[PDB]
């Protein structure tokens, strides 16, 4: 079937034996991919990816707000007040360590 | 904005006119500014309201 | 001037008035239903406002409680170091000002509970306030988790995106007049068990002298076994044979212009991706039906796989078709 | 031996004399903006649209 061999592309197969709709749409009015779309992809993930995104999200939130807290405990003149080892913590009580 | 604050402080001290560390910071500021420019341009250029 | 309103606006959304309807009132169940069905830009606000208001209100109550027992009064007059203050009947250890009471709330409800602020068993009012705060916190938390999850669960669906052709065509097929419109799709999941229906709506009389201003007269979609179901993966042309038993018999192109009429097309099916029923509708008015403009093919023959297009959806090439009636169409078939 | 964000010389983090007029706070604030960018970016680019 050499004619069919060169005719492997010419073929009336509207739907593949698997079941999909082998077709081709084009020239359509793609308005965009609005934000909420990404969230839907979050629902339809697989277990390995869902577990990864889960753990990564928790850890990212923790680290980020920890960095923020670090800045906060810096600006209030707190880290220095602790670093003063005249005593175990000589004047660390009155200075109102912002976070004990 | 963080870099601008850094540059003004880098300013008052006036460690040097060309003391190297002041020189670098300045370079980083301008490229940043150029990037701000592109963001504004891209907003107008593509869909903007 | 204003034309009589279409029983169906072009995009859908039947625009008919509704006057002298007895009020059904309202119910708080309805307020909850309004809450669940919000959109994010307001859920992530009503949620936050509920939380912040809850915390602030309970903090105010805490401040009052720490006021009555004189917690504040004992704390402020403190001697050098501390002999008088610690041992007396404080009600909530280390609350001495509003901001402090605020922190005590935010440590009680959200369940942080550091420990600098301990509560003793000496003031029954304090025990009742703690119980009430905790119960309120659990109820608010449960309902907000429910709402957030309901959005995360039912956001698997989107706005109905179905596209009908703009116009309609009265054409010739199989040596007979015919009616055609185009129904396509831009969605992903093929509609399951789809059905299509066509209804002509026009004012009619009844020979025993009675009128019915907006009749509805279902009319048969052509199909080789007369089955309203229809498969759709590429744009289709839902046809309509015309016969002396069909309600369009008495129209030619000459009489089309100033004619009171309409066609409503409603098709329904269950999307399988979202597993939910849906129906879409359109409506063509007298002036919107370009006679004789037989439809333009779309599907082509690419090498491996067929292909379609969408820029040329409503291209109406025009061909000769009789400019005459349908009754007269079978009256004179000579030439 | 402890690592020092601002160097270990004692009391070199004595932030009196103006809240932001210290030789170290500028760097830290600049790092904060960079850390924020990385965290948000990683979470939205580990899924994709
Ligand atoms: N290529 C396409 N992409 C998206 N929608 C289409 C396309 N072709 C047709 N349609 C839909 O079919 C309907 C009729 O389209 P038609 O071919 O009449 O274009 P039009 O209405 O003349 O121009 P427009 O679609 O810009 O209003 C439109 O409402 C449109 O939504
Ligand atoms: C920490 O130590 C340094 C020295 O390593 C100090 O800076 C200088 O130390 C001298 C005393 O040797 C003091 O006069 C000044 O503080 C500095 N030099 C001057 C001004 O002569 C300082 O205590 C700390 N580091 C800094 C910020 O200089």
């Amino acid at each position: 079937r050499k004619p069919r061999i060169r005719d492997r592309l010419p073929k009336a197969r509207f739907i593949a034996k698997s079941g999909a709709c082998n077709l081709a749409h084009k020239n359509i009015r793609e308005q965009g991919r609005f934000l909420q779309d990404i969230f839907t992809t979050l629902v339809d993930l697989k277990w390995r990816h869902t577990l990864v995104i889960f753990t990564m999200s928790f850890l990212c939130s923790w680290l980020l707000f920890a960095i923020m807290w670090w800045l906060v405990a810096f600006a209030h003149g707190d880290i220095y007040a602790y670093m003063e080892k005249g005593i175990t913590e000589k004047s660390g009580l009155e200075s109102a360590v912002c976070v004990t | 904005i963080t870099k601008t604050i850094k540059l003004v402080k880098y300013w008052q001290l006036g460690w040097g006119m060309s003391d190297l560390r002041f020189c670098i910071t300045g370079v980083m500021v301008i490229l940043n500014g150029l990037l701000m420019a592109v963001e504004i341009n891209v907003i107008r250029v593509r869909r903007y309201v | 001037r204003l034309p009589k309103a279409r029983f169906i606006a072009k995009s859908g959304a039947c625009n008919l008035a509704h006057k002298n309807i007895r009020e059904q009132g309202r119910f708080l169940q309805d307020i909850f239903t309004t809450l669940v069905d919000l959109k994010w830009r307001h859920t992530l606000v009503i949620f936050t406002m509920s939380f912040l208001c809850s915390w602030l209100l309970f903090a105010i109550m805490w401040w009052l409680v720490a006021f009555a027992h004189g917690d504040i009064y004992a704390y402020m007059e403190k001697g050098i170091t501390e002999k008088s203050g610690l041992e007396s009947a404080v009600c909530v250890t280390n609350v001495r000002s509003f901001t402090s009471a605020f922190l005590f709330s935010i440590e009680v409800q959200v369940t942080i509970g550091f420990g600098g602020r301990m509560m003793t068993e000496e003031c029954p009012l304090a025990i009742t306030v703690l119980i009430l705060q905790n119960i309120v916190g659990l109820i608010i938390n449960a309902v907000m988790l429910g709402c957030i999850f309901m959005k995360t669960a039912q956001a698997h669906r989107r706005a109905e995106t179905l596209i009908f052709s703009r116009h309609a065509v009265i054409a010739v097929r199989n040596g007979k007049l015919c009616f055609m419109f185009r129904v396509g799709d831009l969605r992903k999941s093929m509609i399951i068990s789809a059905s299509v229906r066509i209804q002509v709506v026009k004012k009619t009389t009844t020979p025993e002298g009675e009128v019915v201003p907006i009749h509805q007269q279902d009319i048969p979609v052509d199909n080789p076994i007369e089955s309203n179901n229809i498969f759709l993966v590429a744009p289709l042309i839902i046809c309509h044979v015309i016969d002396k038993r069909s309600p369009l018999y008495d129209i030619s192109a000459t009489d089309l212009v100033n004619q009171d009429l309409e066609v409503i097309v409603i098709l329904e099916g269950v999307v399988e991706t979202t597993g939910i029923t849906t129906q879409a509708r359109t409506s063509y008015i007298a002036e919107e039906i370009q006679w004789g403009h037989r439809f333009v093919s779309i599907v082509t023959e690419e090498e491996g796989v067929y292909s379609v297009d969408y820029s040329k959806f409503g291209n109406t090439v025009r061909v000769a078709a009789p400019r005459c009636s349908a009754r007269e169409l079978d009256e004179k078939p000579s030439i | 031996m402890s690592l020092s964000f601002c160097g270990n010389n004692i009391s070199s983090y004595n932030i009196y004399h103006g809240v932001l007029q210290n030789p170290c706070f500028v760097d830290a604030l600049n790092l904060v903006p960079h850390v924020f960018l990385l965290f948000i970016t990683f979470p939205i680019l580990f899924i994709g649209w």
